């Protein structure tokens, strides 16, 4: 009966690969809650149950495509990974859907426009993501294992957040893979550039080294951090939301005003100082200093992370 | 057609697929290589889809509609009535003509 039937033998994430047609065209789109150069995020409705489609821009397909493939090949179900559940193709030229769970809540990002939040939900949502991406970042070997994979495109706007008091990671679309079943990696400046690690804005990466993609996804995790952060609440204080560099780029900044600030100046977001008063936050400071070093050798991987939030907790 | 349909054992050569009808099938889906891609046997669960409703690739109800009730057989796919030139990303290639072997367990 219920989506979740549906889901509970082979491999892939979501339903069986014909199902995943026969779902799609049983859906009915309701509202868009979401329109971007990406295309089109849209709350519809299977049986009467809430699903989240989204509907490619024709710019995008090949984001459409590697989503789709990652998530059809890679056993991906965890909590905080975005749940996916089918991809069709549909003449109305042809649309490209990706359909997965629904998440009222919305963006982290836009969630902390308008809320601030306790020290345990601050905690829960950092936590979480850090869980995600430190289960992406693992390779698992064996019959019920993965590769790893480098999401390249982390950011505020790209987790949601769910109801729990959890997010999950979502938007795989430039996501790379690392098995075993190693020839290069299938690929250098792709993701958001307010959020590129000075190696990508200075293109000094090993381009086929999947552990240099794993730390560029820290950097962009320090800034996720500090942006979460800033909205918990300490001794009555909290600042305003902002994204990170907001005071020295404007918006959609170029590659030029990124590697200015990052690369030549060497800059990273300030820590408020009310934040050393709190243990918290005092942790938290801590732990983004060490996801932003230059040198990205000496970045905490997302595991050390996790578990260091887990003793935070 | 692009679907081409080989018994490998009767139905009762009477009672075929109609409009609004939910076809109840097992199948095994496999590239011309042999290669299995997708099988509602190994999850012991069987599929359903209505007819009319273009709840399924085109071939793949085509040849379901020439079955009857309890017949197995082999449906030939291309690309055209399939997954085309795109395919579907992780599953099935670009141009890819898809063997299914398909059994009509029933009609609802
Ligand atoms: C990216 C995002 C999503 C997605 C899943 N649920 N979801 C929900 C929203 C959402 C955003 C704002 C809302 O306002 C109320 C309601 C819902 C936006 N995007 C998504 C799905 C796939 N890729």
């Amino acid at each position: 009966s219920t989506l979740a039937d549906l889901l509970d033998s082979g491999s892939g994430s979501g339903l069986p690969f014909l199902v995943q047609r026969t779902v799609a065209r049983q859906i009915t789109l309701l509202e868009c809650v979401g329109k971007g150069r990406y295309g089109e995020v849209w709350r519809g409705s299977w049986q009467g149950e809430n699903v989240a489609v989204k509907i490619f821009s024709s710019r995008d397909e090949k984001s459409w495509f590697r989503e789709t493939e990652l998530y059809n090949t890679v056993m991906l179900r965890h909590e905080n990974i975005l749940g996916f559940i089918a991809s069709d193709m549909t003449s109305r030229s042809t649309q490209l859907w990706l359909i997965t769970h629904y998440h009222e809540m919305g963006s982290l990002y836009d969630y902390l426009q308008l809320t601030t939040l306790d020290t345990v939900s601050c905690l829960r949502i950092v936590l979480s993501i850090a869980s995600g991406l430190a289960h992406l970042h693992i390779e698992i070997f064996g019959t019920q294992g993965k590769p790893a994979i480098a999401h390249r495109d982390l950011k505020s706007k790209n987790i949601l957040v769910k109801k729990n008091g959890q997010c999950c990671i979502a938007d795989l679309g430039l996501a790379v893979m690392h098995s075993q079943s190693t020839n290069q990696l299938d690929v250098p400046r792709v993701g958001t550039k307010r959020y590129m690690a000075p190696e990508v804005l200075d293109e000094t990466i090993q381009v086929d080294c999947f552990d240099s993609y794993k730390r560029v996804d820290i950097w962009a995790f320090g800034l996720v951090l500090w942006e979460v952060a800033r909205r918990m609440v300490s001794n009555g204080i909290v600042e305003d939301y902002k994204p990170p560099f907001y005071d020295v780029v404007p918006n959609d900044p170029s590659f030029e005003d990124m590697r200015k600030v990052v690369c030549v100046d060497q800059q990273r977001p300030n820590i408020p100082n009310r934040w050393f008063s709190d243990p918290t936050l005092t942790s938290l400071a801590k732990l983004m200093k060490e996801c932003w070093y230059q040198n990205p050798s000496a970045r905490l991987t997302a595991l050390r992370i996790k578990k260091t939030l887990t003793k935070i907790d | 057609m692009g679907v081409e349909i080989e018994t490998i054992s009767p139905g009762d050569g009477r009672t075929f697929p109609k409009k609004g009808q939910t076809c109840v099938v097992h199948y095994t889906g496999m590239l011309q290589n042999g290669k299995k891609f997708d099988s509602s046997r190994d999850r012991n669960k069987p599929f359903k889809f209505r007819i009319g409703k273009q709840e399924v690739i085109k071939g793949f109800e085509e040849g379901a509609a020439q079955m009857s009730l309890g017949q197995r057989a082999k449906l030939t796919c291309t690309p055209d009535v399939a997954y085309g030139a795109t395919g579907h990303p992780g599953v099935i290639p670009p141009n890819a003509t898809l063997i299914f072997d398909v059994e009509l367990l029933n009609l609802e």
